[PDB]
């Protein structure tokens, strides 16, 4: 019996590499990149073969993992079923490129295992979309019939300096995300949306901002409050 | 005197104990005419 | 075995009408959601409209809101295409794509460049 | 793509050219295997408490 | 009675070391002196079964510089009737709330033992909170079913006290600790409350170990400073007599985590009011769930005991009062372990899942 | 043109193929089976339930000898429990935590992981030391790898999302030979225990029958209607049962070159992730999405019974080679063992 109490020995030291390994896994908040075709996600990371890419920064003393998926082929309705535990999804959209980018949203929101995590939205290149509307050379009209009878609504804050063109043109655009994100997810999930460039600092900070949401309302889901 | 609302139960066993005779029969209450001072 | 195949199309005159079918077959039509793609020459795929199983969620995409028409045929196991008030900028091949898994509202990999679940579409030019 | 769909021609050939035997003699092969097997399925049936480890 | 009324014209003897009355003993109480046109006002006295001890005494010196005089004898008397007015009448309702009391403790018992076998049943529901919830039930158990001993195998029974055993102190002793212990864990959970959602919400995985500090080894402190003082101070028969003022020592610092409680609780309505801002809720649907959240954690969080610190002198008043408070504090548990342990999504779907086979 | 005359003759072959099967098709299986005694009322209960694992299992593996067994979580860790004494014999850490299959060799020695990385790392279990360390990384593939199976102590096969399969030769890390031919990922493979073939099944609903040595495909299966998740070969090694997102398993024969019967009910909406045989192979486990494992007669495809112990979907399940028990992983970071 000298065997099964060397087990039980051996058994009892792995508990204690499992009990300090538990204590990091929940000290690190995992994020999915998501960003689509050339929308600028690769800029995101580079400014803070092999299948999947692991970046770690710490922001207010808050560990983060973030994984970007490269060298995986364009089917991602089977490797994303992974990513169903992780913080947040960061979704960045190039502003047909636009529509691809809508129906790819409406699939992650509507997914049986992507319903309760939550998405955040990145609008990037906001600078390229503020000299197109204003050069006037492509049109939103015909690629966006609604556009037409859309108005700018009361809860928009424009920057300094932005023409009402601009701002009309990038809150509908943001706006029909909203659509598909009010259509479904009856509080078992949020989307976030910011409208973010490519060389701003004040993505991380964004990040973590919304992570203290997401955490915040799933401690209050707990205790039925929310 | 405690009046505070944690000291309810403990307020209420007291009057029990002392108003009331061991629950059990009722005593007639104690003159207060004009003969008592 | 799962097979899509598609009919109609062909060479037209600006401002006329195309109809396209897209015979179903090896699955049960009913339960699935049915979307449609072209792929014109000199670009990739991109996604035209859908219908729901029961046709009561009908979405276009933003070019052809206004001129085309998705129906389905649920017992005759078909999908139909109505096009009209064509322009030369339509011309594309159009498949019908199927939702890769019944019962389900997300459809995933729908325009990606190689689909299991797509059929042989059919060349549709509009000229003089 | 013209040597894509080529490739899939010769392989459809290779299938064609095996040999099948009736569904009738081919099923009733695995119904005889479950019968040999069938007393030595512990699943199948139950094992009694001392013999089985899981206990 | 009569033994201490003696007592008290010992010392009332040993006392007094325009025309004003003088100071006199009229035979249950000693009075001091009183000026001219003045009506004093002290609490009646305990000699009497049938006395109150919380009603007053009223007594009127005229300006003249005598006593009042009864018109039936015209002799120096004091209008004791206010004492004993309304005896009986609080009688029948200390006997209407010893029985509601009764019954929402063995209810509270009952469910609270329902919900922590339910709870250490059921490992999938485990997590952090869990534990604190489950030894919340277990010193709600605890302090429970020694309310209800001491109700009933203490109070209708004189021929204990009277004997004042040293058992009976014991018991004493640890019904106070199990009380401190539950309203100090009530404190725990709602600084745990506080930590998830207010301050410190990124990856909170907090040390248990100050938590079972506070709620199971401080108010073993006070509890044994308090026993140290009456057995030095304010030795009586049994100490259970709530006259002195020596039982502020466990119950000041009671009050003070409840009101810290009550902070928390308003800073987390808030926190949830702004978070349902955030997201353009309807005004209506936003007040109601604010107020289904300060409805259901009220009873987690004690709150009862803060709002409502006063007793109304009105008789209706008071009544209603008294029927109010003994409603919540004796029902309590039954409330928290219905909210917290059937009302929840998780339990109800296991409970759910498990009936299947 | 050159490439319709191809679609048009590919149509013709098709047809061909269809007409030799339906020709085949003499009796099905429902009236061969249709005399027998049913299989009668089942009944499994949880013996023992592994915990430990911190987040949700994707694949088990159980071993040769029926004792130790091997479970591959999501966050990042390799556990070898002793199912007898339900201890933990070893831990081993993984560089990547996508990981998304895993495999134990038949004599022991070695273990297997593979995921997102696109790399599959072998575990030496007999090292010196005594602490495991990682002996083989293989790479050449440009998918997600979804399961693995070993031939011996020196040959792998494995699976990956670029629609290609590959056989690997330790000590060298090159891949001997190539499968192709599928258009869908390649979700799960399993070995004959002949070990001369294999199946794998694809997301284009297809199952194909590859031959290890020679690295051709004989034979190609169809029938399914969504994306085929699992696939285990039945115990004499002439036929196979795959699980697919249409709710429906089906079993298809070698030698009938079609599918045999399909298990399906009205309440089963919900698609199947694992699937297994039992010892004698009259029994068919399968995991599905709605928390539920159910166990299929294989000759009457009449429901013997129901596994109701996960409070999450059942991702992977297998059964010892004695066929003694069976234990099922689950994404609520719990295996049990069901006997």
């Amino acid at each position: 019996r000298n065997e099964e109490k060397a087990q039980r020995e051996a058994n009892k030291k792995i508990e204690k590499q499992l009990q300090k390994d538990k204590q990091v896994y929940r000290a690190t908040h995992r994020l999915l990149l998501l960003g689509a075709g050339e929308s600028g996600k690769n800029t995101i990371v580079k400014q803070m073969t092999s299948g999947i890419f692991e970046t770690k920064f710490q922001v207010d003393k808050v560990n983060f993992h973030m994984f970007d998926v490269g060298a995986q082929r364009d089917e991602r309705r089977k490797w994303i079923q992974c990513f169903n535990d992780v913080t947040a999804i960061i979704f960045v959209v190039a502003s047909n490129r636009l529509q691809a980018a809508l129906k790819l949203f409406d699939s992650i929101w509507n997914n049986k295992w992507l319903r309760d995590t939550s998405v955040i939205l990145f609008l990037n290149k906001q600078d390229l979309l503020a000299e197109k509307v204003l050069a006037g050379k492509s049109k939103i009209e015909d690629y966006f019939p609604e556009f037409a009878r859309y108005t700018t609504p009361e809860d928009a804050t424009p920057e300094p300096g932005e023409d009402p063109r601009v701002t009309r043109a990038k809150y509908f655009i943001r706006d029909e995300f909203l659509r598909i994100s009010t259509a479904s997810g009856d509080g078992r999930h949020y989307c976030y949306p910011h409208f973010t460039c490519s060389v701003d600092t004040e993505n991380i900070r964004r990040v973590f901002n919304d992570c203290r949401d997401i955490i915040q309302r799933m401690h209050l889901r707990q205790y039925e409050l929310l | 005197k405690c009046n505070t609302a944690t000291c309810a139960t403990q307020r209420l066993a007291e009057f029990l104990r002392h108003s009331s005779n061991n629950f059990g029969p009722i005593l007639p209450p104690t003159n207060v005419g004009s003969n008592t001072p | 075995q799962v097979q899509l195949q598609e009919s109609g199309g062909g060479l037209v005159q600006p401002g006329g009408s195309l109809r396209l079918s897209c015979a179903a077959s090896g699955f049960t039509f009913s339960n699935y959601k049915m979307n449609w793609v072209r792929q014109a020459p000199g670009k990739g795929l991109e996604w035209v409209s859908d219908i729901s199983q029961s046709g009561a969620s009908i979405s276009y995409t933003g070019s052809v809101k206004g001129r085309f028409t998705i129906s389905r045929d649920n017992a005759k196991n078909t999908l139909y295409l109505q096009m009209n008030s064509l322009k030369p900028e339509d011309t594309a091949v159009y498949y019908c794509a199927r939702c890769p898994a019944p019962f389900t509202r997300d459809c995933f990999d729908v325009t990606s460049t190689t689909y299991a679940y797509r059929g042989q579409g059919t060349q549709v030019t509009v000229s003089s | 793509s013209i040597a894509q769909a080529r490739k899939l021609v010769e392989q459809l050939k290779m299938e064609a050219n095996i040999d099948r035997i009736k569904v009738s003699k081919a099923a009733a092969d695995l119904m005889a295997y479950c019968e040999a097997h069938a007393k030595e399925d512990p699943l199948l049936t139950p094992v009694p408490a001392s013999e089985n480890p899981f206990r | 009675g009569r033994k201490k009324m003696m007592d008290a014209q010992y010392k009332c003897y040993d006392r007094m070391q325009g025309p004003y009355c003088n100071r006199t003993w009229d035979g249950w109480l000693c009075w001091d002196d009183t000026p001219a046109g003045v009506l004093s006002y002290q609490f009646c006295p305990d000699y009497f079964p049938d006395f109150d001890p919380s009603e007053k005494v009223t007594k009127y010196c005229d300006e003249k510089g005598v006593w009042f005089k009864h018109p039936e004898n015209n002799r120096t008397w004091s209008n004791y009737t206010m004492c004993n007015a309304f005896t009986p009448e609080k009688l029948k309702n200390a006997y209407v709330l010893y029985y509601l009391a009764i019954v929402g403790h063995s209810l509270s018992i009952f469910t609270l033992v329902i919900s922590l076998g339910i709870f250490v049943f059921f490992r999938s529901l485990g997590c952090q909170r869990v534990t604190l919830h489950k030894n919340m039930f277990l010193t709600y158990i605890l302090n429970s079913m020694i309310i209800i001993i001491h109700l009933v195998e203490v109070v209708p029974n004189g021929e204990l006290v009277r004997r004042d055993p040293v058992s009976c102190k014991i018991l004493h002793f640890f019904h106070q600790y199990m009380m401190a212990c539950n309203y100090f864990w009530m404190l725990c959970e709602g600084i745990y409350l506080h930590t998830l959602i207010v301050v410190a919400v990124f990856t909170e995985k907090q040390r248990l170990r100050w938590y079972y500090l506070l709620g199971w080894g401080f108010p073993l402190v006070p509890t044994t400073i308090h026993a140290i003082t009456r057995a030095v101070y304010f030795n009586d028969n049994c100490w259970l007599s709530v006259e002195t003022h020596l039982l502020y020592i466990i119950h000041g610092p009671v009050m003070a985590a409840l009101v810290v409680n009550f902070f928390f609780l308003l800073n987390i309505v808030r926190v949830l009011v702004t978070k349902m801002r955030e997201t353009h809720e309807a005004e209506s649907h936003m007040y109601l769930k604010a107020v289904k959240a300060t409805m259901i954690l009220v009873p987690l969080l004690g709150i009862q005991f803060v709002v409502f610190p006063w007793r109304p002198s009105n008789k209706m008043l008071g009544k209603i009062y008294d029927y109010v408070m003994h409603s919540l504090i004796h029902f309590q548990g039954f409330f928290v372990a219905t909210i917290y342990c059937f009302c929840n999504n998780e339990v109800q779907t296991t409970v759910k899942r498990q009936w299947a086979q | 043109s050159e490439l319709d005359q191809l679609r048009q003759e590919a149509e013709q072959l098709k047809n061909q193929i269809r007409d030799a099967r339906k020709a085949c098709a003499d009796a099905t299986l429902s009236q061969i089976t249709n005399n027998i005694d049913p299989v009668g009322r089942i009944q499994m209960r949880t013996r023992r339930t592994l915990r430990g694992h911190l987040a949700k299992i994707y694949a088990m593996h159980w071993g040769t000898d029926s004792r130790l067994l091997v479970s591959a979580s999501q966050d990042g860790k390799l556990i070898i429990w002793d199912s007898y004494t339900t201890n933990k014999v070893h831990a081993i850490p993984l560089r990547s935590s996508w990981v998304m299959t895993c495999a134990y060799a038949p004599s022991g020695n070695y273990v297997a992981c593979g995921g997102l990385d696109n790399i599959c790392s072998i575990y030496n279990l007999k090292t010196r030391e005594g602490n495991v360390r990682v002996s083989r990384e293989l790479a050449g593939h440009t998918g997600y790898l979804s399961c693995c199976r070993f031939l011996d102590d020196n040959q792998i096969v494995t699976s990956s999302g670029d629609t290609t399969c590959a056989l690997w030769d330790i000590e060298t890390g090159q891949q001997t030979t190539t499968f192709t031919g599928h258009t869908g990922d390649v979700m799960s493979l399993s070995l004959a225990p002949d070990t001369r073939l294999f199946v794998s099944g694809a997301c284009d609903a297809s199952a194909k029958l590859w031959d290890v040595r020679e690295g051709m495909c004989r034979q190609t299966f169809t029938g399914h209607e969504s994306d085929i998740n699992a696939i285990c070969f039945f115990p004499n090694g002439n036929a196979f049962a795959t699980g697919s997102d249409d709710a429906t398993c089906r079993l298809f024969d070698l030698r009938a070159d079609q599918e045999l019967m399909t298990y399906s009910h009205d309440n089963i909406i919900c698609g199947i992730t694992s699937v297994s045989f039992s010892k004698s192979g009259r029994l068919l486990l399968a995991g599905y999405d709605d928390f539920n494992c159910n166990v299929w007669d294989a000759l009457k495809a009449d429901r013997a019974g129901v596994l109701a112990g996960h409070d999450n979907r059942v991702s992977c399940l297998g059964v010892t080679d004695d066929g003694m028990a069976v234990a099922t992983g689950s994404w609520d970071s719990f295996l049990k063992i069901w006997n």
